[PDB]
DNA sequence: TGCATCAGAGCCCAAAA
DNA sequence: TATAATGGGAGCCTCTGATGCA
């Protein structure tokens, strides 16, 4: 079918590459594909070069790592509960300071994990992704004191963990303290320290004038500057003996060590910046012909007296604005936990070289890895930023590395963060998304990278313009941090030109974020595009500048909650976006080189290319994510075709012909439905069902194991006490349930047995046992079932015994079984549908076809949505959708319309009158006139004011379907809607949240162990929490009885609880409640804290709620 | 050191067995198996007595390990009571 | 008012702390055992160094360390760095801790179940 | 005696994991 | 059960009330 495409904006240059964030974050730290000699000091590299040498006359140095190849590939990985990873060596020398003596080796490090070409990771089998974290830029900031006005504190922050603040403030006595882990002194004590002498001080700082007294103290000038560093180390370290050589020792750890105190690269670029100097290196001060010499205080003293005196130049910052906040991407994360992991190992090294034997000592002896091994594997297993990879559908996982948290460790906390730090910034514009951020508690936390946007090595985000000169717009582009695009005068993108020259006698631009309308001739650069403003999933939203934002938001989100759909089709209206989330997602398979098709199979495509080399695809079939939804690929070109290089060879999943397909494209009428759409409900046809629409494969993974015991070895067999052949039907010989059996809750997928406890034979059994004739097997039946509500047809089983080729099990596990069971899904009621603008709501109710409203002509609409939903929402882009979707409904048409600059109302009325002809003109030569119903229909919307009165029948239609409005026949009675409606081609996806999933109901169950009240969630068969609120809620109503049960019968109370059961199966009422268990486990807790808890009777008389158990 | 007590002798022999996994990764570049470990360990060694020293020493994991979400859930409260009917 | 200082030290019923074999035969446990067995330890030697008559200078360090290892116990954190596990930055849970806060004893099992 | 400073006390629910 | 060895090592919000200060 056509595909028209809107809009004037001529965009010079493509998004960038969307995973690069990730991708050459981590290529830049690993380095791996550098020959050694040809790295860069940066990532595991600069780690190295920052902990060696190693001293003590025993030195060990650093000659250069390697990375092997991986054991396995990346699939393997997945299989086997792997990570997929590489093997770190490093080529360390030995040298004997005394002897001379040299020996060298290259030593085995442990493994590194490796990143997949789409960006994430594979960590113990499961997909991970590595989160960008957002945090205040290290550097020296000036910003007012909040307390006094007129006066200013000075804050030197470095990076997270490589060094203390440093606050600076002028007291109200006068004197300038120094704030370092929390106390205060004067700083002209550190300064003298430097070797700072009063003529230097008063020359420097002399131009201010009632300041520099502030730092003259005649006591601290009369010591030198060694008596100085003596005195400070004592202020600072109470106790300690202030050795001369242990004071020089710490102060250079705390402000000269590179090693101790790292500013940033970008740390030391904004300090150079800033105060108008040039640092040497990246620590406070240096430590040169043993005396320590100044770098970063004079300057910072100079700058803050310049500030508070008022002098002209020195400006507070504003520590929200992007140019001070800067983004961690996976390399800094990782290489820092690797910096953190190479201390320790340095740590082991230096103990090492001295409990040793001074001769006998290789690098392999001296170096212990496991430290650095359980750094890497810590970060990877258990950060905050290390997070369990969105593969929902392949928006998610393209959306989660393109993310931004201000979370994790080195970050804000929750409940600490206050409204400046979640607020949009003016300088967000072009770097953060100001739409696709979470509604609940962490909105302004998690952001997204914006479309256009790029980190920097330095980690800041920069954004492209393109510059315009005289009044010309070149096509060259300007990527600019924040900080510098506050120096020009930037043009909006959808400026009108003629050619490449500016057409307007005012143009729309901003000057440090304000817009300001300004002459042609000052210009100074110009916006890309509109989508440069926006992440990638709010650029997936057409007509997104009729949108209320508050919608907005909701609707990017739920894009990434879209399921994949066995017939799932892109959207009749597109953004122009929806080509390159397929291919940046890697989730499609395209062609390399021009070529021509060997071989299309379900499993496999084959590729003849120019070389004449036989390249052959192999293709994902039903995958299980990490959500459970399909992952399936599915081959779009048949044998013979002529390919070019980029042509599509397999869709994956939720893709049309390499289009993103969230969902399917429905015929919808807005309109009220008996109450069955209320409140957001959403009210659909069975034709969808019938037709597969909405319809969704899904897989979960039941895992058993079967392992030694000191009672004996679990048996995974077919052979189970007390079961029937019916029973085991669909079990083979070994007791797993064979490939394509149907299995329903109750359902046994792997038979196993367990040596029954060793108290077992109760005496009564032995009886029972007796009475029957059958001997008490040794072993119970553990065998794993299907969980209530869960089910469908198994696709797979993995086995793997100890003892068997490749497998090797943790410890005590003999064989282990993994049951792959997959379901069809149908839509059904309850099931989640949402659409792009944030319309939102549950199916409550399926009608069958003859009861949906429909056209004159007999189609039956799919969906109808409740107009109440529109005006409270200010939602109207899915309006707009909905009028283009008519016309491309009876022209076969979809479009591109891009945002800000889409299909405006004329346009879309143009295409909606060619759709009439096609709706009526069809008829009135297939020989039939105007309906009386819909006369009727046209008499009640001429009172309207929506046609025009005196027009024809035909006449009035037309303007009717220029509004988007149809006659529509109610399916229950044949009579017409009063009035016109409007109806359309809607997308509409259907979300993760599957009522399926969330049924769960519990009559009795299991307990927790301490508290013995029922435990929690749906795969515990848990109760559900009766809160705090609750119970007010049943205290409100004054039911005692009923809030008294919950407190017992229905809890912890194991009498109760046990006598109301026997009484519910025998008919009789439910007994009085006793005391609740987890009251006495209280009792016994104060007792343990040495407090006597007793309960009395009314004479004050102990009462015994043990019942003479405890007291002897 | 150990919640469970070991006998002092044999913690020896784990430590040993430690050393020796750590010295076989070291030079094969990868984790050893347990027949590696058992060979690298001499005469009474077979892969199977490696596993069961393995088993030995295990540590036991708190009931009060976080779980996911924020700080709103413990380890233990996912256990079921099996002695209690 | 003598019973603010303690001679005795009460110990919780053992299910009330429970050890228990997990699904895979590996054990879980409360961390009230950990501070219980700090606790036994420093007083086992504190018994012997006072029955070999070591310098005060050892008794006392043994003491303030007892102190310490009743106040984990009791109430973590109260005073002093948190008693943690090795390798865990994670602090003990005391019983202090159980009693008290949005997960403690009272609000997340007595005022609701 | 009237003012400052610091230690310690709190910071939504249910759901999930 | 024996050469001699002798002092550690690290860090990221508001209200209310007691405590220590002119
Ligand atoms: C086990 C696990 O993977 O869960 C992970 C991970 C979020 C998810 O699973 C999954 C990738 C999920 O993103 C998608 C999925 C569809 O989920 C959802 O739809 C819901 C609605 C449920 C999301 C929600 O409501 O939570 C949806 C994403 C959509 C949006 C708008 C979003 O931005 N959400 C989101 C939600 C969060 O809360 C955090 C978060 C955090 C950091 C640094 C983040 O950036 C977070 C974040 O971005 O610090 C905190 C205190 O704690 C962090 C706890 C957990 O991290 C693990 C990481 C390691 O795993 C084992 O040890 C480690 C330990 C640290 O816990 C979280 C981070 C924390 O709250």
């Amino acid at each position: 079918m056509e595909i028209k495409r809107f809009g004037r904006i001529r965009e010079v240059i493509p998004l960038p590459p969307l995973t690069e964030i990730q991708v050459e974050s981590y290529r830049r730290a690993l380095q791996a594909d550098v020959p050694p000699e040809k790295r860069e000091n940066v990532g595991i590299q600069a780690a190295f070069r920052e902990t060696f040498p190693i001293e003590e006359g025993l030195v060990l140095d650093f000659l250069e790592y390697r990375l092997g190849e991986p054991p396995f590939p990346q699939d393997e990985c997945r299989e086997k509960d792997l990570t997929y990873q590489a093997p770190l060596y490093a080529r360390l020398q030995l040298i004997h300071k005394d002897t001379g003596l040299i020996k060298e080796d290259e030593v085995f490090l442990g493994h590194i994990p490796l990143m997949t070409e789409d960006g994430s990771f594979i960590i113990n089998g499961a997909d991970r992704v590595i989160v960008s974290q957002i945090h205040r830029s290290p550097g020296v900031y000036f910003t007012p004191d909040p307390a006094r006005p007129g006066r200013y504190i000075a804050s030197i922050i470095p990076l997270p963990k490589r060094g203390p603040w440093i606050d600076l403030e002028v007291e109200p006595n006068g004197v300038v303290s120094m704030k370092v882990n929390k106390r205060k002194f004067p700083l002209v004590l550190l300064l003298r320290v430097l070797g700072y002498d009063q003529e230097t001080l008063a020359r420097e700082l002399g131009a201010y004038g009632e300041l520099v007294q502030g730092l003259m103290d005649e006591s601290v000038f009369a010591m030198r500057p060694e008596e100085a560093l003596i005195r400070l180390f004592t202020l600072l370290r109470p106790g300690d003996p202030p050795k001369r050589d242990k004071a020089v020792a710490y102060v250079y750890g705390l402000i000269a060590d590179p090693r101790r105190y790292d500013l940033g690269e970008a740390g030391r670029y904004k300090a150079e910046e800033k105060l108008g100097i040039r640092l040497s290196g990246r620590t406070l001060a240096r430590f040169e012909d043993g005396e320590f010499k100044d770098e970063v205080f004079l300057p910072t003293l100079r700058y803050l007296f310049a500030l508070t005196a008022g002098v002209p130049g020195h400006e507070v910052d504003d520590i929200d604005h992007l140019g001070n906040r800067r983004i961690r991407t996976v390399g800094e994360l990782m290489t820092d936990q690797f910096r953190v992991g190479l201390a320790r190992l340095a740590r082991g090294v230096r103990e090492r070289m001295l409990m040793g034997s001074e001769d006998s000592l290789t690098p392999a002896k001296l170096v212990n890895s496991r430290p650095l091994e359980a750094a890497i594997r810590e970060f990877f297993s258990r950060s905050q930023l290390s997070q369990f990879k969105d593969e929902t559908n392949p928006l998610s996982s393209l959306r989660h590395k393109r993310r931004i948290s201000a979370l994790g460790p080195g970050g804000l906390t929750r409940e600490r963060a206050g409204f400046d730090v979640r607020d949009v910034h003016r300088t967000h514009y072009g770097r953060i998304c100001p739409v696709e951020t979470p509604e609940g508690a962490n909105i302004g936390l998690i952001t997204s990278l914006a479309a256009y946007a790029r980190v920097d090595e330095l980690g800041f985000i920069r954004t492209p313009y393109r510059r315009v000169v005289g009044g010309v717009v070149t096509d060259e582009v300007v990527y600019m941090t924040a900080t510098e695009e506050d120096r020009y005068t930037i043009a909006q993108a959808n400026t009108p030109l003629e050619g490449n020259r500016i057409a307007a006698e005012r143009v729309v631009a901003r000057r440090k974020g304000e817009p300001v309308i300004v002459s042609p001739e000052e210009v100074e650069f110009m916006d890309v595009s509109p989508k440069q403003v926006f992440s990638v999933n709010t650029n997936l939203i057409p007509f997104l500048e009729h949108d209320d934002a508050n919608r907005a938001l909701m609707g990017s989100n739920m894009q990434t909650q879209a399921v994949p759909l066995i017939r799932a089709q892109a959207p009749v209206v597109m953004t122009g976006l929806e080509e390159r989330v397929v291919r940046d997602s890697l989730a499609a398979l395209y062609a390399e080189e021009d070529g021509e098709v060997a071989k299309v199979d379900g499993n496999r495509i084959v590729v003849r290319y120019e070389d004449g080399r036989l390249v052959e695809y192999p293709l994902r079939r039903f995958y299980r994510s990490n959500q459970g939804t399909a992952l399936d690929q599915r081959p779009r070109v048949v044998v013979g075709q002529r390919v070019r290089k980029g042509d599509l060879l397999a869709d994956g999943p939720a893709s049309e012909n390499g289009f993103l397909a969230l969902g399917q494209n429905v015929l919808v009428a807005i309109m009220p439905f008996d109450g069955y759409n209320f409140e957001d409900a959403i009210v659909i046809s069975e034709e969808l069902l019938k037709r597969d629409f909405y319809t969704s494969i899904h897989i979960e993974r039941y895992e058993i194991e079967a392992r030694d015991t000191k009672l004996g070895p679990e048996r995974i067999t077919r052979d189970i006490p007390h079961l029937s052949e019916a029973a085991l039907r669909d079990l083979d010989e070994e007791g797993v349930v064979r490939i394509g059996a149907e299995v329903k809750p109750g359902d046994i997928l792997v038979g196993r047995t367990s040596f029954k406890g060793e108290s077992e034979p109760t005496p009564e059994e032995r009886l029972l046992r007796s009475i029957f004739g059958e001997k008490a097997r040794d072993v119970k039946d553990t065998s794993l079932r299907v969980p209530p509500g869960e089910g469908g047809i198994v696709v797979r089983t993995v086995r793997l015994r100890r003892g068997d080729p490749g497998v090797e099990l943790k410890p005590g596990v003999r064989e282990v079984v993994r049951v792959y069971v997959a379901q069809k899904r149908k839509l059904q009621v309850g099931d989640k549908l949402a659409n792009r603008h944030g319309n939102k709501g549950v199916v409550a109710k399926i009608l069958p076809v003859e009861d949906m409203p429909h056209l004159p002509d007999g189609t039956p609409v799919d969906v109808i949505l409740n107009p109440l939903g529109v005006p409270s929402r200010m939602n109207l882009g899915q309006i707009l959708e909905t009028h283009l979707g008519l016309a491309g409904y009876f022209l076969g048409q979809r479009y591109i319309s891009p945002i800000f600059d889409g299909a405006k109302e004329p346009e879309i009325k143009e295409l909606l009158a060619q759709a009439f002809e096609v709706y009526f003109g069809k008829r009135k030569g297939e020989g039939f006139g105007v309906d009386k119903r819909e006369v009727e229909v046209l008499r009640r919307a001429e009172k309207l004011g929506l046609v025009t009165p005196g027009k024809t029948p035909e006449e009035q239609l037309k303007e009717l379907f220029l509004q988007g409005k149809v006659v529509l026949y109610d399916g229950r009675t044949g009579e017409p809607i009063e009035g016109p409606i409007v109806v359309g081609q809607m997308f509409i996806m259907k979300l993760y949240h599957m009522v399926e999933d969330k049924m769960h109901a519990r009559s009795t169950g299991p307990y927790s162990l301490i508290t013995q009240q029922p435990l929690g969630g749906k795969a515990q068969f848990g109760g559900q929490r009766f809160g705090e609120m609750e119970v007010w809620a049943l205290e409100a109503y004054g039911a005692a009885h009923t809030l008294q049960e919950m407190l017992t019968l229905k809890s912890d109370d194991i009498e109760g609880r046990n006598a109301a059961y026997e009484a519910i199966i025998k008919g009789e009422d439910v007994p009085e409640p006793s005391v609740p268990e987890s009251f006495r486990v209280l009792v016994k807790e104060l007792q343990a804290l040495a407090l006597d808890v007793q309960t009395l009777d009314e004479k004050d008389n102990p009462v015994d709620i043990f019942e003479g158990l405890a007291s002897k | 050191a150990r919640t469970i007590r070991i006998p002092v002798h044999m913690v020896e022999t784990i430590n040993k067995l430690s050393r020796t996994a750590r010295q076989l990764q070291q030079e094969l570049g990868r984790e050893p198996t347990y027949e590696e470990i058992a060979e690298a360990m001499g005469p009474g060694w077979d892969a199977k007595r490696v596993e069961e020293t393995l088993k030995i020493a295990q540590e036991p994991v708190s009931l009060e390990t976080p779980i996911g979400d924020e700080k709103d859930s413990f380890y233990g409260d996912f256990i079921p009571d099996e002695h209690l009917p | 008012p003598e019973w603010m200082i303690l001679e005795a030290v009460p110990v919780l019923p053992p299910d009330l702390r429970p050890m228990v074999q997990v699904d895979g035969g590996r054990f879980a446990t409360s961390d009230l055992n950990d501070l219980y067995r700090r606790l036994i330890n420093r007083n086992n030697r504190l018994k012997k160094l006072l029955a070999q008559g070591a310098p005060e200078i050892i008794i006392r360090n043994e003491k303030r360390m007892l102190q310490e290892a009743v106040d984990a116990l009791l109430d973590n954190g109260r005073r002093g760095a948190p008693v943690t596990n090795p390798g865990s930055d994670r602090p003990l849970r005391s019983l202090t801790d159980i009693l008290s806060g949005k997960q403690g004893r009272f609000r997340q099992n007595l005022l609701g179940k």
